[PDB]
């Protein structure tokens, strides 16, 4: 019932870091976008920075100035790209294979999870 | 246990097996390598030069050679062409061959 | 816990697992990634334990003082990942615990928190982020058991044990030049006696 | 690399063999006489692969350029392929010329330095004597010709070792799973008697080279090409060997 | 004649010393073909020295040193250069978080107009007193058989060589520092003047 | 075929190629120009994807007048590669790179002419 | 560091080698010069670490006390060389250090002077130039240690041991009798209460 | 003896007077000053009377501008005389003209400041 | 930039004992002169001794008198002279050796100092 990839902070003022419970396999699948006003996703480069793996560090103090009342953090996964691409020569090792296991693995808590 | 061994054959020779079911001195490969003897692992002999037969194409494609021994002045090759006959002494002189 | 390849490769690592290769006697790894040795892989993971595990026991940089943490509004529980190597209330008791992952509260028997809390978190580093003098002492007690778990040299192993004394011994005080800790004004009670 | 041995026979001291290059047909012996050198002069019984007792003719040295040029075909027949040719003056000194990109075909000229306007110099290829040592494991011959390993355990070898006689220089390549190392040996050593200068540099000896592993992943091989005998008469390593 | 004053290099001539600690023949050079004593040699000769350097000394510790930002970013980067990070009076708040400067006490890891800290530097095996010198290298020459080749009676010469190479060094700081429990230190010298 | 030349900036290009061969990467110094002559640490501020090429890893700028850069190789002579030590085997890549250190810092004196 | 063979031969450094040949076993060589000995080579370069070692301890007669260290004019900057085992201030506190091969000042960090300073410097001599008594310790301690890394024999190791910790007494005894140190008037502190 | 030296052209005067050593011909190199630098073939453009003197062919005079003749010793750096290799003798013929190549370089160097 | 071979000491009065920071291969490469009148190079036998490898002593106070204000120490390396010379007959070692490839290195750093 619990929807693991997606999940909503409260800005209650100026909090800058947030914690991001979901494993992710890029930080390109990680979307955040402020609520309250319109749906406002932040770019990766300037707007926010993940400070640590778990982390994300906003550089502006939103809060419910700039009618931005909550933040939402969530995940989408890519599905056309592949983490993951396999060659005759390349030798097969733990991390290739469990990425190519686990992509898919994500794209199915989005759809149970939004449904 | 600080065990040491030391080997002085290297008779041996290149081996197939596994290094588990190699004898000692056997060594996984040698390549223009000499094991003669009492004395150790040498280089091959040098390949002095004698004088060159002829073109690459002089000889056959597959030929047959058959070395002559009559006598201790009189040594040769008898080499076969695909078709026809070549003959040279060691010394590297060709002595022509009439049919 | 993740696996050790996850982890990017830096410098700091790199030499950790040379020095854990050396202790048993492997030559040092020129790289980490793209590698078949069994050996390195195996340093790696023995130094991501004792990394985790010395981080672990409480220290001053480490803990982290009265943070928030903040439960989403919709489902209105925290997450309480493995991450976290400690959880602890600033006031003297406790009462904050694991449940199915999620933080949960024993004297109030909910999970569900509005608002947020304020606790003393121990969070997880890499090797590197970490300070230099533990760094040593972590590769002192990795090298301890990679030497133990795969090549057990009993002379190897009382050098070791003593170097490991003796590391624990500077980061030891390596945090008691960091903390800093005072016990007359900043001790808590005493603070309060000395007004005047 | 492209000669094909066309046949090898064998007179009863020494065989004699023809093979063709890519251009050429060519006769030569191998003689497998104890210590005897194959040509006059000849200091040490170079192994160089096609030997030649070469006399330069005056019309090489020009002034103009330092360099004292040689033409390949003239010396032996015609032209070669590809190889790394060593010209050997009367005295030991030593120079070899990488094999350029088109193959001693395009630029068939080797050029010395110096004024070399009649010498006795020794040109020839080289041999590449390669010899891969297999793994260093605890061997016991037993029971007469029966030789067990000692499977059971782990094996940290320190280092080994290679005794050689009246030998030159040779590499030792040590490759691990990981990475490799070479460990030359090539003369006497500085501080040594026998180094001494314009000497012929070659004599017996023992070389140990840090060899350090699982002494089942680190391949040992030794080689050389330097135009000088090798004789290895041991070898040896030392290990740790705790039994698990 | 010797009249000569060269010197040799300092880094081939420490890692010598490592080798000759065992009895191997000294190497006549360090870059070139991969040499697996002379690279377990150079490493730890380098990783004793950061060890040594991490410890502290009145020498080392550059007491007040400011670190600026980034002018754009606003963010200090706490490089591997750095050996420690400590503030200047007590109770240190920068730490390191994702390789820049991070206040645990105010959790913010921007600052302005820069900060204020104590830092130890790395420095080559040169730049360190001879009496550092010794031990670095006696401490490697240790380190170096107990690792890969041990010998059991060098070993327990080198023990008692470290431990006397650790007394003189701390003889050394001490000497160098001067410190003084009357007038040197903080509190009691306040107290004193009368 | 000189050690001393210049590349002028041409745009914000991170890399720049060195015609001159070098013994080891701490020889090589290079200097921005165009305000102030300006020295860097070469290893940390540049990354050599290949051995020629420098790189500015990122787009350093004609901006600010930073235009201009320096290309120069500086041999240590007080420090020396190769020394040689009494009981050490003597070698033929010693001896070469001991010849061509000594002739890499005449080289460079020769061209401060 | 230097050479060993840098070093010219004399009457005292023959048979400083000598005796740490001894120590193995080996019989005493003739000249220094034009030799193939590998031992002797060895000899001589244990004997040099060894002598800068023991000169790096501070000694009385070892360690100048207030010299003056002049600038380059047109540098305005010292050089602080390798012959300079220890460079400390003659007041309590230290504040000259080494960066890059010149003196620096970590208190002003400024490595430009001018006028010179005046400091405390432990100066490397020879073999020779040093007193007697010392002259048998640093024999005495290179005997052990080119025992030990060549030939290590349990039975001398003993033996030199010992011979060193009497040649470490010696050393000291001769240094109280050189240095005539008195508690009373030669004392700073003390001097100056006596006063009456 | 200095090893960069410039003769007056003194009109039609064929040959000049080296005091300097040289390993090899090749490296001494001839150009005219007076306009712009000339570089001269070693052969066709002049001819070595003698080890001692070299002599112009063609007698460029003080016509088209050139009014002096420029005489140094270049030593390539790249170019060595004597290579060593692992295997073979080291005479003591080659130890000292390496040793003495390399000294030309550098004493080019000093001559120049 | 900085000049090794070449540096000058300023006089300030009577000081008997200079420092020389740079490695010379000879005594005789070692060049002694007053500044402040004219270049008078000291002969070695009388005029300086040096009684240290590292350290020289002059005999004469010159301080500010003779007009003699500092001192000037360089060192200058003989071209043609060649400190090693290589016979068939000689055994190889470090010292030869080294000093052939120094004593060239050490002409390239006068001519590198005086630019």
């Amino acid at each position: 019932n619990v929807i693991k990839t997606v999940l909503t902070y409260q800005l209650d003022g100026s909090n800058r870091d947030f914690n991001i419970p979901f494993e992710y396999l890029a930080r390109k699948f990680v979307v955040v976008t402020l609520i309250g006003v319109d749906r406002k996703v932040l770019t990766i480069n300037t707007d926010y920075r993940f400070a640590t793996r778990t982390t994300i560090s906003l550089t502006k103090a939103w809060g419910p100035a700039d009618g931005y009342t909550t933040i939402e953090l969530r995940r989408v996964t890519s599905t056309t790209d592949r983490l993951v691409d396999f060659t005759d020569g390349s030798i097969l090792r733990a991390y290739d294979l469990n990425v190519a296991q686990i992509q898919t693995m994500h794209v199915a808590e989005e759809a149970r999870d939004l449904t | 246990a600080l065990i040491s061994q030391s080997i002085k054959n290297l008779k041996g020779g290149i081996s197939q097996q596994p290094d588990i079911l190699r004898y000692p001195d056997q060594g996984s490969r040698q390549v223009n390598g000499w094991s003669s003897e009492t004395e150790g692992l040498q280089k091959r002999p040098p390949l002095v030069f004698l004088n060159t037969l002829g073109d690459n194409g002089a000889l056959g494609q597959a030929p047959y050679i058959h070395l002559i021994n009559r006598d201790e002045h009189e040594q040769y090759y008898a080499v076969f062409t695909g078709s026809g006959i070549r003959v040279f002494d060691l010394s590297g002189n060709e002595k022509q061959v009439r049919y | 816990m993740r696996s050790y390849d996850m982890n990017v490769e830096t410098a700091a690592e790199l030499s950790a697992v040379n020095d854990i290769l050396a202790s048993i006697g492997e030559p040092p790894v020129s790289t980490l990634e793209g590698d078949a040795n069994a050996d390195a892989a195996n340093a790696r993971r023995i130094l991501n334990k004792i990394n985790r595990q010395i981080q672990s026991r409480g220290w001053t940089f480490n803990i982290e003082e009265g943070i928030t943490l903040l439960p989403d509004v919709y489902s209105n529980l925290i997450v309480y990942s493995d991450d976290y190597l400690s959880l602890m209330s600033t006031s003297g008791q406790s009462i904050y615990v694991n449940r199915g992952g999620y933080v949960y509260d024993r004297t109030s028997q909910s999970d569900r928190f509005d608002s947020g809390i304020t606790v003393n978190i121990i969070r997880l580093r890499d090797y590197d982020e970490m300070p230099e003098c533990f760094r040593y002492w972590i590769v002192t007690k990795a090298s301890r058991q990679f030497n133990n778990r795969f090549f057990g040299a009993p002379e190897v192993e009382g050098v070791l044990q003593e170097e490991e004394d003796e590391a624990r011994r500077l980061c030891m005080e390596y945090e008691m030049d960091y903390g800093g800790y005072n016990m007359l004004d900043g001790d808590a009670f005493t603070s309060g006696l000395l007004t005047r | 690399e492209n000669v094909q041995v066309l046949a090898c026979q064998s007179i009863s001291s020494d065989m004699y063999v023809i093979l063709r290059n890519e251009f050429n047909t060519f006769l030569a012996r191998i003689s497998f006489t104890k210590n005897a050198i194959d040509l006059q002069g000849e200091p040490y019984r170079a192994f160089m692969d096609m030997k030649i007792r070469y006399t330069i003719p005056s019309g090489t040295y020009n002034d103009d350029t330092f360099t004292t040029s040689i033409h390949i075909p003239t010396i032996y027949g015609a032209n070669f392929g590809r190889g790394k040719i060593t010209v050997l003056e009367p005295d030991g000194k030593i120079t070899v010329f990488e094999q350029p990109t088109a193959g001693w075909n395009s630029d068939p000229w080797l050029r010395l330095s110096g004024n070399l306007e009649g010498r006795m110099v020794y040109i020839g290829f080289n041999i590449n004597f390669v010899y891969e040592f297999s793994k260093f494991l605890i061997k016991q011959t037993a029971d007469d010709g029966s030789t067990s390993t000692e499977d059971i355990g782990r094996l940290q070898l320190r280092r080994a070792w290679v005794n050689y006689e009246n030998s030159g220089t040779f590499d030792i390549y040590v490759e691990n799973q990981s990475s490799n190392w070479k460990y030359t040996m090539a003369g006497a050593r500085l501080g040594s008697n026998t180094l001494r200068a314009g000497r012929l540099n070659l004599g017996t000896g023992q070389y140990r080279f840090p060899v350090v592993g699982n002494a089942k992943f680190n391949t040992v091989y030794i080689l050389s090409d330097e135009t000088t005998p090798l004789n290895i008469i041991g070898c040896g390593w030392e290990g740790n060997y705790l039994r698990r």
